[PDB]
């Protein structure tokens, strides 16, 4: 059961609008912040 | 978005299954609220643990916080769960080189010498910022939505190469005469590898390989090259001046880029940006 979007043309169509009219990446997802070790794993 | 932009799970929705790393799956998903299509890898956090690549991984993040270039797999960024570490990785479209090798059997003088240099330019900016990267080999290649080569990271999870393991793994041809002996090795086994691969995209397999591991040992440190007829000569020459045995008469990335046969068949292309 996977969804119309991740399939076939729907997918295509959206793969082709986000090559040629791609986003501005630094206000989609931020500032790559340091990886805080104690704060993620465990000892 | 001010300045904050934290992300969890509940921010995507999940598509398909790409396929299996060693620490964890890849899944199709993209942004609920842009609908921006990422690949996003699931690592299992007991499985760095086990394996003592906290620093690695955190190298991979400042690295990539740091360097950007559009023939290196990008990390747009991360975050974790009690049991989960996610990277949300670029989609490349076009999957795996080494899939779309079997598929096309070889490559033509066009998307091989597309290739070479689009690498030999990742590799220019990676030794520039002085930084590790994937070692280069189709199956460590991606491919974009105009099969631009990818490098899938700056190689975080890559374990110190075995003999034994490329022998069995059938990546001896990868691997030149000073790390097949004792010997010491530098960025100049980047340019072995270039020789290897242009002749693997070319060929349909790689130059070194037989029937016998013996064999392939020999043909190796022999640098034991035989070019089928109907290769390309521009090519032929372009292979026989990487595929050194000595590692410092080794055609440098520079010239790589300026080779003749290059020049005559690559149509590399950047990719579109926004600003």
């Amino acid at each position: 059961p996977i969804p119309t979007w991740a399939r076939g043309t729907p997918l295509s169509q959206a793969i082709i609008h986000q090559y040629y009219h791609p986003p501005n990446l630094l206000e989609l997802f931020g500032t790559i912040l340091p990886l805080d070790l104690e704060d993620i794993f465990k000892k | 978005s001010p300045a904050m932009r934290r992300l969890t799970v509940d921010d995507f929705e999940i598509g398909r299954p790409l396929g299996k790393g060693k620490f964890g799956n890849v899944y199709l998903a993209r942004l609920k609220e842009s609908h921006f299509i990422v690949a996003l890898k699931v690592l299992f956090k007991s499985q760095i643990e086990k394996e003592g690549l906290e620093h690695q991984l955190r190298r991979e993040i400042e690295i990539q916080a740091h360097l950007q270039h559009p023939n290196i797999l990008r990390l747009y960024n991360y975050f974790h769960d009690a049991r989960r570490v996610y990277l949300i990785l670029e989609y490349a479209p076009r999957g795996e080189l080494y899939k779309e090798l079997q598929k096309s059997e070889k490559l033509d003088e066009q998307r091989t010498a597309t290739i070479i240099e689009e690498l030999a330019d990742a590799l220019t900016y990676c030794h520039d910022k002085k930084v590790i990267h994937r070692d280069i080999k189709p199956e460590n290649l991606l491919l974009g939505f105009r099969g631009e080569v990818k490098i899938a990271d700056f190689g975080w999870s890559v374990h110190t190469p075995s003999l034994a393991a490329a022998t069995m793994c059938g990546t001896l041809d990868y691997l030149p005469p000073e790390m097949i002996e004792g010997r010491t090795y530098d960025e100049k086994v980047d340019l072995w590898c270039i020789g290897v691969l242009c002749y693997e995209l070319l060929v349909g397999y790689p130059p070194f390989e037989s029937a016998s591991h013996s064999e392939t040992y020999r043909r190796i440190l022999k640098v034991d090259v035989r070019f089928p007829l109907s290769m390309p000569l521009g090519a032929r020459d372009l292979i026989s001046r990487l595929l050194r045995y000595q590692p410092l008469e080794r055609l440098p990335l520079a010239q790589i880029l300026k080779h003749p046969w290059v020049q005559a068949h690559s149509r590399r292309v950047l990719p579109p940006c926004a600003q």
